[PDB]
RNA sequence: AGAUGGUAAGGGCCCACGGUGGAUGCCUCGGCACCCGAGCCGAUGAAGGACGUGGCUACCUGCGAUAAGCCAGGGGGAGCCGGUAGCGGGCGUGGAUCCCUGGAUGUCCGAAUGGGGGAACCCGGCCGGCGGGAACGCCGGUCACCGCGCUUUUUGCGCGGGGGGAACCUGGGGAACUGAAACAUCUCAGUACCCAGAGGAGAGGAAAGAGAAAUCGACUCCCUGAGUAGCGGCGAGCGAAAGGGGACCAGCCUAAACCGUCCGGCUUGUCCGGGCGGGGUCGUGGGGCCCUCGGACACCGAAUCCCCAGCCUAGCCGAAGCUGUUGGGAAGCAGCGCCAGAGAGGGUGAAAGCCCCGUAGGCGAAAGGUGGGGGGAUAGGUGAGGGUACCCGAGUACCCCGUGGUUCGUGGAGCCAUGGGGGAAUCUGGGCGGACCACCGCCUAAGGCUAAGUACUCCGGGUGACCGAUAGCGCACCAGUACCGUGAGGGAAAGGUGAAAAGAACCCCGGGAGGGGAGUGAAAUAGAGCCUGAAACCGUGGGCUUACAAGCAGUCACGGCCCCGCAAGGGGUUGUGGCGUGCCUAUUGAAGCAUGAGCCGGCGACUCACGGUCGUGGGCGAGCUUAAGCCGUUGAGGCGGAGGCGUAGGGAAACCGAG
């Protein structure tokens, strides 16, 4: 189911693999901002995994 | 304890409704029903008195209690929430962006 | 909780590797004096039941 | 001669409106469940009570004659003199009220304890004080009993005990219904209940163990082993252990031989015994005594003590919005912005991230409680070889009779415990490995202590595909109350005005009650046990209908009358005609003169757990799958193959095997 879920996301085109983060610190600010270039304008919602 | 809340004696808005916008200094603030005294709302009683000593009492309009929440402090600039700042040995309470 | 084996029933029956169950010839303990010698060697094999032999597997079921 | 509208004392059906009543909806301080925290109180008088206490006080709460409270230390920073308004009188920035810590007072009952007693009452002894105070009375201190050590004796001195606790825990006692479709052995069950004891736990515990591996290595709890081994009127049913995988981890003191010592006893001795000190603690056996070793500095290190971190017992900081717009009321709709490590939730007159309270994140302790988590000290503890054969826990081992425990019901019946009788030995000793013998092998009884992992939830907190006032605790409300019992004991009903009391001044009818105005409110069929207001049931007004009529009350047709529509048509009523044995249950059969139901409204009955069997959707496939549990999370998943099902059957078994 796990990878089937991905692979269905990722297959309509949805699942990016993202490394660069501008967003130094805790700050709601800057992912908005890095988010905004990031093509991601919150029209959608997203499940951000990320360690 | 913690019954404390938002001002106290002293000049304050009011955004509440039917009385909105108005502003006057606080005289009252009960804080177990948690509302405060102004000079807005304010509603006639028709009742003669309770107490039956002094025969006349008064239709008086007087002064209605008030949610302590509709009521904003102020200062300088009108209406402005509430910060503190520990002083250089008491604690004050300085406003959004000024003293006191 | 957890079925309790019928130890009653299954230290007198055996069932088979596929279905059935089998069991020895009844009658030949006590009633015996001089029967034929059929008879005696009839009832030293064992057989199949029927019926009854669906409610015996349910007993040794966690056997 | 004939024909057939009207009439309602009353009744019926329908429609409007009200009364009664309190269903439904929504609301929730309360309740339930799970998780986490925390866990004893008491003769320094507990738990739980009685009486009393406010300027005026019925009850609740608080407190105790100093009696809504007194002293001090913190916290807090404008209001306060509880629920509680009113008469009446005060306190607070010289920082109160409140919250947290400690302290003081604390009547009488109650383990109740100077004595008595029908709990909250009555009466004293001893010391000292008060009133003139010897008779009387009051005030403070003191005097119960039992256990152990001191007291040589008597008497006193000190230490402890007593009683309470929702559930949990151990020990001493211990049922029956029921199951066996009867019943008696069995089962229910060592359950319910009684009793004594223990503390945040209890119990158990460093093998005289298990049991077949020339293996493991205290105890306790969870998986598994396993519904196996076995038990059993071989009925119903009952039901282990080893081993493997996890949590936790811990190991110690003493008795005896032998040395010193103090006491009193006598048969006076190189002694008997008691008390204290040293010595000693083992199963590759250990220790004692003598000899040899060099046998000392270190090495081990608390479960006890000391300091501290941390933690509970009050709290503090804390980002971000303003005008329009509808309204009784913006937080809704609009326009233009902002914060976010904070968009969980609650409130504000309605629907708010930015208004209030909060949340994220981060601060805090003078005092009291906790605390090996960290560090420090103290107790205690550590070796070899030879000889000597001193010691190694007694009415015990052991044996027999009677029995309990164990899975074990006398079974071939061992083992653990033991009421009766007989009755040893100290390592050439003694138990056990399922009667007995032999061999092989495990272990050292008859003394005590030991944390943690585990159980429970009165108490606090968090959460919920949990309830929402006939539900949920019996109790959301001054309920273990009212009320019912001689007494154990039984045990209810009862929540909601509104945003705010603005709770309707004043006039009118009236004795009052209750109304009609007026007035408040957005709303008064929201007006006071007042939100929503269903049904039975009562009532007034209106349409149609009925006094020659025969019936499960309806249905089918035609017509008249009344009402809606442009029309055809539809609704209400019922004149006449046709047809017609209520519902439910139980039965071969009920309209039944068989059962049940006065009517309405609400509560009310095939569930869950585990195991099994067939079907079914889906993953993998000679493979499939994990259980406790560990890691992570704070509504995330992952690891964990111990173990289980399957791949070979057949036989009672030895055994053999596509047979
Ligand atoms: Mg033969
Ligand atoms: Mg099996
Ligand atoms: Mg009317
Ligand atoms: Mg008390
Ligand atoms: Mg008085
Ligand atoms: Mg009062
Ligand atoms: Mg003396
Ligand atoms: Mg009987
Ligand atoms: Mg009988
Ligand atoms: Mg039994
Ligand atoms: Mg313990
Ligand atoms: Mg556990
Ligand atoms: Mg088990
Ligand atoms: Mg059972
Ligand atoms: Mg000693
Ligand atoms: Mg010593
Ligand atoms: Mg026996
Ligand atoms: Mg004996
Ligand atoms: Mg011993
Ligand atoms: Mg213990
Ligand atoms: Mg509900
Ligand atoms: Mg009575
Ligand atoms: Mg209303
Ligand atoms: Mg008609
Ligand atoms: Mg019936
Ligand atoms: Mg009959
Ligand atoms: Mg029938
Ligand atoms: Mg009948
Ligand atoms: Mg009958
Ligand atoms: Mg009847
Ligand atoms: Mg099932």
């Amino acid at each position: 189911g796990l990878a089937m879920a991905v692979a269905d996301r990722a297959r309509e085109g949805k699942l990016l693999l993202v490394e660069a983060f501008a967003g130094v610190n805790g700050k709601t600010k800057e992912f908005l901002a890095w988010a905004k270039e990031a093509g991601l304008d919150g029209s959608e919602s997203v499940l951000l995994v990320t360690g | 304890r913690v019954k404390m809340h938002v001002k106290k004696g002293d000049t304050v808005l009011v955004a509440s409704g039917k009385y909105k916008g108005r502003v006057g200094k606080v005289k009252e603030v009960l804080p177990k029903k948690y509302a405060v005294i102004v000079e807005g709302v304010n509603i006639v009683k028709k009742a003669v008195r309770v107490s039956p000593k002094y025969p006349q009492g008064g239709f008086i309009e007087k002064e209605a209690p008030l949610h302590a929440s509709k009521v904003r402090p102020i200062c300088p600039a009108c209406g402005k929430p509430t910060r503190v700042r520990k002083k250089f040995l008491e604690n004050g309470k300085k406003i959004r962006v000024c003293a006191k | 909780p957890k079925m309790k084996t019928h130890k009653g029933a299954k230290k007198r029956v055996k069932i088979t590797a596929s279905g059935k169950v089998v069991a020895m010839k009844t009658g030949k303990r006590h009633l015996n004096w001089q029967k034929s010698g059929k008879e005696i060697r009839q009832k030293g094999r064992k057989f199949v039941l029927a019926k009854p032999e669906a409610e015996r597997i349910k007993l040794l079921l966690p056997y």
